[PDB]
């Protein structure tokens, strides 16, 4: 379904159960474009919710 | 839930 | 441990799936999470499937 | 006696 | 409009200053904006004084 | 501070987020002299960096 990764511009730290901690670096498979500042991705399996502004889209 | 800021 | 590490959680009670995207699982059973969320329900994968599960049946094996 | 689970 | 007139933004979310040169304001507070910098902070003037803000706190009111 | 003010020579349209644009004619108040091409200034309220060799010092 989606094909769209992104890369953590910076360290991410939840701050709520469903949120989706990071670092800088670390390779994201989204899996939400959502508008509100807000997508949902995962990483090491984990399904949350980041920061859309935290990260770079990777482009194959 | 507002978006967060980036670090300074 | 290595940060932000997949959450690892033990079934502390017996489980019987209430809806067909809920996990069955029983007491010892290990359970990888995918899914943290509030409201009393976790997403995690177990057995080869992935499901729902009372968030207050397990225990995480914490680190470190 | 087990917990009770929330609704969904 | 008038040519590379000072930037108006409305507040979109409540923000309180992390710091002491961070600006304080509430939903629907008008900044004018002082400096426009990529990296998530501008700077603006409200209610008598200078600060910085987080951008994505803000929505441009656009001319004309 | 400074007491430097300038006068554009010709029209600076900006290509990057922290550019001061303005117009030939314009009067902006010097924050920052540097090397480089690129000073600081104010004008209209906002600050901002443009072409040092697009202005010429006005003498009071």
């Amino acid at each position: 379904n989606s094909q769209l990764v992104v890369r953590a511009k910076f360290n991410f730290q939840q701050t709520n159960e469903d949120e989706l901690s990071f670092s800088k670096g670390d390779v994201i498979h989204v899996t939400r474009v959502e508008e509100g500042g807000w997508w949902e991705g995962t990483h090491n399996g984990r399904t949350g919710w980041f920061p859309s502004n935290y990260v770079r889209e990777i482009k194959p | 839930r507002p978006p967060k800021p980036r670090p300074r």
